[PDB]
């Protein structure tokens, strides 16, 4: 019983394997029936292996196999276009996947020598967090909210953005996307590879599902995998984009896991490595310099949160662990305020330095706005009377909350973004009727795409804006609000 | 065959010892002679020592050390097909009815995969209600899954019944209806008016099924109830090929069943004392639901909230799962506002501009706004009262309490104990009528004409009533 | 006589917001006791799970 | 060692037992000292022995017996008039129980086939209830509020007001009730006996005891044989009311029990099956169908609690056990408005089929008005229209303050519903209300005797009692 | 300090700060797997403060004349004067000397809050 061993008890997804002495931790293992297993635990009579099945398949007595292997997944471009399971089987219903190569799911991270600093903007295309909150290649921006708020919108919203580039032909800008579902039931995720192939995103795109019927080890596995899956474009100089949706649920199925193997509980039962899970998953989105082929890997975690109580373990764990945070919530969901980012509790560490020149040029005071408006606006809640300057402050205030709602699955490209902060920021909207905010920029972009291309076509291929540029965006404001 | 004997009884847990070294594999169904007739366990543990722990489907008591059992070889398996329509079955699939056996030439296990990814299949069609709330702020899909939320004694049972009462005849498919532990009452009040209604006919074709674990029942039998009724949808889905609703009430029972028999299994209590295997035994349970390539499946599930604490990991588990959702609250329940149903915490996947069309979604919008700009100015109204409000933002109020109260709309089915007649209103009626509250057309109308009527026409008729 | 009726009207108008906001002290009082419960029970059942491991 | 055994040791009211091969789970077990206990739990080697008293009494190595029974108690009619502990023991002093049988004290409620609908009223003689809260023969009608706020008022209340036909000749109409009376104070239960001694309501009543000093096993057993008493009525065709007091406190006792024995706590430190505890309870009360023999039992749990949060566990699990709710306002109760219904949250399931048919005509669209007077003064917190619905709702209200042990028949009922939704108290001020029912009754037993009779005799309001009655009213409001 | 109590003398001991000796009471206890109370603190924290403080005394002139006085620290997290060592402590003393922090930063020092600061053997004490 060194390579083989004999199951001494199982249930509830955890066997219990007599020998196995050779075994290595998180090893894999085969049941003679043809279940597989992964050995977490290493103890001195016993291995705790976790299934990768139903439990109905062991019984005791059932003769255990060394396979010899840590687990791994394929990678490489033969995966775009494809939904993949934890361990990278096709569950799309079509052919095998054509591996580049094979990948450790546990892999170290890229030290503190291999990175460069992050200097290149992920376009989410949305308004609110391209112009306030920032994301950059190789950043880790956490998406975080309560239920049904939107925060698989804004991630689904930055994956379909990519389009404008993955058609081009500079490999420099283009960004492969890898969305990981966690613990989410396979209808879901079929609305989503409908979205994603509506909206043609699906060709730059993988899916790695670990649905909620499959057992915990995969819905805890899926996200390394995931992973080691986008690594391989950081590697051989290429960008990913990976979002976890969602690592709360993959922080339950290791609660599940480390229970049953009677790991020592933590704060609300969670193990007490849990921390470790999340930072060792985290560190691997980077950055990478020249001597490494500049690629890079952006992570977007998606954490669900309870009531809004941020002060929970695993949302304390990750907001400390990323690099920035979006915080959405229902109050501003049903304010209309949509996708409901609350950019006062928002912050992107990286910085501005993630943001494209121009629209950091005209963005600059737009934060300030904000954060006076809404400072102000409980002068107006409490019934007092306002200062001339606190009144000119909400006029302000009241028409960039407008200007910053946007409709699901439009993506402003940053020529198009730019024009609208800065007709918003320079006060140039302050006369026009706060309900017909949607319609001006409808408008306003049509007016500019007909009669001044030439501004949007020099904002995109420059990317900042120089004092000729910007003169005559100040000339086509005013004319376009003298309606 | 393969015989055991019992070692241990703990309250539903019984753990049997085999000598003949062959042991029944997990989920398998062991049988025990009784005066009652069998008591039937399931296997959920091996322990080692040719020893297995397993869960009775009915009261241990009366169990003796050393009492037989034999293994059935096989899960826990019920009927299924037509001949179960308009008949009651118990968990473990025996009939309740009195009306002698189930004559079904097939019998399924209880225990099954969910479907595979590549047969999912997806689909944005309206199942209109004829409830305001509902149709308006969180259309419910056919083919879909539906949830309702909400804490003790705010109407789930009395919302589930209308539900039942207005698409179970516009389905014209089959239906299946799965009472987990809720009241026994309830359940014969259900069977007595399908019995009336003629949707169930002892003696002809009836066109639902009914399955019942109540609360009565100890948790090993409220544990797998859920099952059979999932397990005779699904042979209505996937063999007979026809179209399917499937009735739960209540849900969150199963859940709570597993973590009685948690604690007796040895294992380690989660977070507020429940199983550490709740997601993925809910998962493994609701994903069974889904609609599929071979037929769809239209599944209403009540969901009970503990102690109304919507964080709650149950509930909480349980939005993950659903397409649409109606959260009954007791705040609105104490205004008199029934359905109780909570305009903002509704939600639904279907309210979209592209299902449902533009006009619809700009007056569910709109509506929403109007509600959360109210819900605003609770603190202002309590401690200041309306004078110091900004003058559109009085208006704003009265329109938000006259959307509120328009809400409100009675069931016939609560017309027993509410004594207003049942009313039943049309979706472009109710789209219509909210664009003209929001238009401020009616901003003449007294609120309470609003209160408990159906359409704005029941409105205006109303107004008429209280100026005589 | 407008200033005296608007002087006497600011007086009664801050005596009930005065009583309105001291009833709903009452409330998130009673609705703080309440929570100061619970979360010490949670805590406790944390670190009495935590010991019988 | 098959048929005895020996304790290996004792804590915390349980007792490890090495031996009895053969006892069934649940079983009911003697002791060397006479203290009896369950076995609870069946282990190898060893059985877990639920004291049903003191451990002083229990030592190691002291020798247990087999009963051979599952943990039973005495039933039948010879329990009339008794007061028993837990277990069926008399403890008044009266002398030994005349049972016609023994019964389970837990067995499993009817299933769905055999029930019916709930079709009579349970008669409490409270006009706020049965105005307002129909409760019917059958139903499980929920009792809940804040300490000292008119529980047991309202239960024994609807106890006493029994009498008037349990001294009749007709079992189709008689009602006997059976009181738990769990973690009450023994003095308090004593002058409760002596209070329907009193009334002469102890000739069709049994009191079930398990007070605050006795051991929680006996506490957490009395509901479920108490309801094993009432049982043997609705099995055998008579009808039977349960009124539990408090679930709240088996609650509490089954807490002590859960967690000696060392079960993980959940909720609010209760066990997971804190629910199952009270569902299967309270899904014995039930009305039978003709097949079954036309037997029910009413049940009135009684629930306490805190600062009148009814979001609570324990209160939220029994809401959603039982048909309905009436809640006892403490508010309500400090401004003297008794018995201190609050008639927004108050809801009854069952609703008309338990109302007698008279009080459905004239209390009918009563509930929508007071809580439209409710909501009318919180806007005022006036339109004329606004100001004639308060003027009628305060009186409305004093209509439904009623004393202490003083129920009211419905042919007394209807009278003053009838005066008062059809507006006649208008006119009379509100502090001789009190007097206004006192002496317009007693016009209709002077001189209107045979309108009274006929509202009891038909049940119904025809067109000419219906005018009758409102002659009547006319007449003497005028008077 | 009982030595100079009981030969006759007077001492005065300031214990700064239980707040620290009860946490490291909870160190033992739950290094050495005792069972937790409230906040993880052992069964008998109250038994700690108590069994310290109640040696405070004030000696009748039969057992000589002597007397001991304490001056127990206790620091309150976030100014929260309902937690749970504070509330034992609160209890088992004769009064508090209570420092507020807003004082304090305002330039007030010692920053006594006398609303709150009380002494309940009071003017008995106090020089005339
Ligand atoms: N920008 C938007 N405009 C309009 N509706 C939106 C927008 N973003 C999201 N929604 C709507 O909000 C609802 C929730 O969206 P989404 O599924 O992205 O949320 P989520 O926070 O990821 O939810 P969950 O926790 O259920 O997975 C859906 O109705 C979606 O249509
Ligand atoms: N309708 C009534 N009129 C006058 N006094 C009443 C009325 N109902 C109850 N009381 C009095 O109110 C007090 C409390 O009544 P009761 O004992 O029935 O309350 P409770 O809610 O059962 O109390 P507890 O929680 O202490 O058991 C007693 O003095 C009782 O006499
Ligand atoms: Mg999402
Ligand atoms: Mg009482």
């Amino acid at each position: 019983l060194n390579e083989t061993g004999r199951v001494l008890a199982v249930g509830d997804g955890i066997a219990r394997v007599f020998g196995l002495n050779n075994i290595q931790a998180e090893e894999l293992v085969e049941f003679s029936s043809g279940v597989k297993g992964m050995a977490l635990n290493l103890e001195p009579g016993q291995v705790g292996i976790v299934l990768f099945g139903s439990d109905r398949l062991v019984k005791e007595g059932e003769l255990v196999k060394r396979t010899g292997n840590i687990v791994d997944v394929p990678v490489g471009p033969g995966l775009l276009g494809r939904v993949v399971d934890a361990l990278g089987n096709p569950i799309d219903g079509k052919g095998p996947i054509d591996a580049a190569g094979r990948s450790r799911a546990q892999v170290k991270a890229p030290g503190i020598l291999p990175r460069r600093s992050v200097h290149e903007p992920v376009q989410t295309g949305l308004k609110a967090v391209d112009a306030l909150v920032p994301i950059g290649r190789g950043q880790r921006e956490l998406i975080i909210g309560d239920r049904q708020t939107g925060k698989t919108a804004v991630a689904l919203d930055t994956i379909l953005n990519q389009k404008r580039w993955n058609n081009g032909s500079d490999e420099s800008k283009k960004l492969y996307c890898v969305y990981v579902a966690v613990g989410q039931k396979r209808s879901t995720v079929a609305q989503l590879v409908q979205t994603l192939e509506q909206h043609d995103a699906m060709k730059y795109s993988i899916i790695v599902a670990a649905t909620a019927s499959e057992a915990a080890p995969l819905q805890y596995l899926a996200p390394f995998t995931a992973a080691s899956i986008g690594e391989w474009f950081r590697d051989n100089g290429k960008h990913a984009l990976i979002v976890y949706d969602d690592l709360s649920k993959q922080a339950v199925a290791y609660r599940q896991l480390s229970l049953l193997l009677r790991r020592p509980p933590g704060r609300e039962a969670y193990p007490g490595d849990v921390f470790y899970l999340h930072s060792r998953l985290l560190e691997r989105a980077a950055k990478l310099s020249e001597k490494e082929g500049s690629g890079s890997l952006t992570a977007l975690p998606v954490i669900e949160t309870q009531g809004g109580d941020v002060s929970a373990y695993i949302p304390t764990n990750v907001i400390s662990i990323t690099d920035g945070q979006i915080f959405l919530e229902a109050e501003l969901f049903y304010k209309g305020i949509r996708p409901a980012i609350n950019v006062g509790l928002s912050v992107s560490r990286v910085g501005s330095a993630a943001q494209v020149k121009a629209l950091k040029q005209v963005a600059g005071s737009l934060k300030l706005f904000l954060a006076q408006y809404r400072e102000v606006a409980a002068f107006a809640q409490f019934g007092s009377d306002l200062d001339a300057s606190t009144k000119q402050t909400l006029v302000r205030g009241e028409r960039l909350t407008q200007l910053l709602k946007q409709n699901q699955y439009s993506p402003l490209a940053t020529e198009e973004q730019v024009p609208l902060i800065y007709a918003g920021v320079n006060g140039h909207l302050d006369g026009i009727e706060l309900s017909r905010i949607g319609e001006f920029e409808s408008s306003f972009l049509s007016y500019l795409k007909s009669n001044h291309n030439e501004l949007l076509t020099e904002i995109r291929e420059k990317g900042e804006l120089s004092k000729e540029l910007l003169a005559s965006l100040k000339s086509a404001t005013e004319s376009f609000v003298a309606t | 065959p393969i015989t055991g004997k019992v070692t241990a009884v703990i309250g539903a847990i019984v753990d049997v010892h085999f000598e003949q070294s062959e042991l029944p594999a997990i989920l398998n169904a062991l049988e025990i002679k009784t005066p009652q007739g069998k008591l039937v366990l399931e296997v959920a543990q091996h322990l080692g020592e040719n020893t297995v722990r397993t869960i009775a489907m009915d009261g241990t008591e009366g169990l003796v050390r050393g009492e037989k059992v034999l293994d059935t070889g096989g899960p826990i398996s019920v009927p299924v097909g037509r001949e179960t329509l308009g008949r009651i079955i118990n968990v473990i699939g025996e009939p309740i009815d009195e009306r002698g056996p189930i004559k079904s030439k097939l019998r399924k296990p209880i225990h099954a995969d969910p479907p595979s990814f590549a047969e999912q299949s997806t689909s944005a069609e309206i199942l209109e209600t004829g409830i305001k709330v509902v149709d308006l702020l969180a259309p419910y899909a056919r083919g879909g899954k539906i949830g309702l939320f909400g804490g003790a004694g705010v109407g789930k049972t009395v919302f589930i019944q209308e539900l039942i009462n207005n698409i179970a005849k516009a389905h014209g498919g089959f239906s299946v209806f799965t009472g987990v532990g809720e009241r026994t009452r309830e359940g014969n009040d259900l069977y007595r008016e399908m019995k009336e209604t003629g949707v169930i006919n002892l003696e002809g074709e009836s066109k639902v099924a009914l399955v019942f674990g109540q609360m009565n029942e100890p948790p090993g039998a409220r544990a797998r109830v859920a099952l059979t009724g999932l397990t005779i949808a699904e042979y209505f889905r996937d063999e007979e090929g026809q179209d399917v609703l499937l009735f739960i009430d209540n849900i969150f029972r199963f859940t709570q069943a597993g973590s009685e028999v948690s604690a007796l299994l040895g294992r380690i209590p989660s977070a507020v004392g429940y199983q550490p295997t709740l997601a993925t035994d809910m998962g493994l349970l609701q994903e069974r639901i889904t609609t599929t390539k071979k037929g769809s499946v239209t599944s209403v599930q009540a969901v009970y909230v503990p102690a109304d604490d919507l964080t709650d990991p149950a509930p909480a588990t349980t939005f993950a799962h659903l397409d649409a959702t109606t959260v009954l609250s007791r705040g609105i329940s104490e205004l008199g506002i029934y359905p109780a149903v909570d305009p903002l915490d509704s939600k639904s996947r279907l309210l979209d501009a592209a299902v449902v069309g533009q006009e619809h979604y700009d007056v569910a919008s709109k509506v929403q706004e109007t509600l959360q700009t109210y819900k605003s100015l609770q603190d202002i109204i309590a401690i200041l009262g309306m004078d110091e409000l900004s003058e559109q933002d009085k208006l704003t109020v009265e329109r938000a309490r006259k959307i509120q109260r328009f809400l409100s709309q009675p069931f016939a089915v609560a017309e027993v104990f509410t004594g207003i007649p049942g009313k039943l209103v049309r979706l472009k009626d109710t789209v219509a009528s909210f664009k003209a509250v929001l238009e401020g057309k009616y901003d003449n109308i007294p609120e309470h004409a609003f209160y408990m009527v159906g359409g704005i026409e029941d409105v205006v008729a109303k107004a008429e009533k209280l100026a005589a | 006589q407008g200033y005296a009726a608007e002087i006497s009207a600011r007086r009664n108008a801050m005596d009930n917001a005065s009583k309105n906001a001291g009833d709903m002290i009452n409330r998130y009082s009673i609705l703080y006791n309440r929570t100061r419960q619970a979360v010490i029970t949670n805590e406790l059942v944390d670190i009495i799970t935590g010991a019988s491991s």
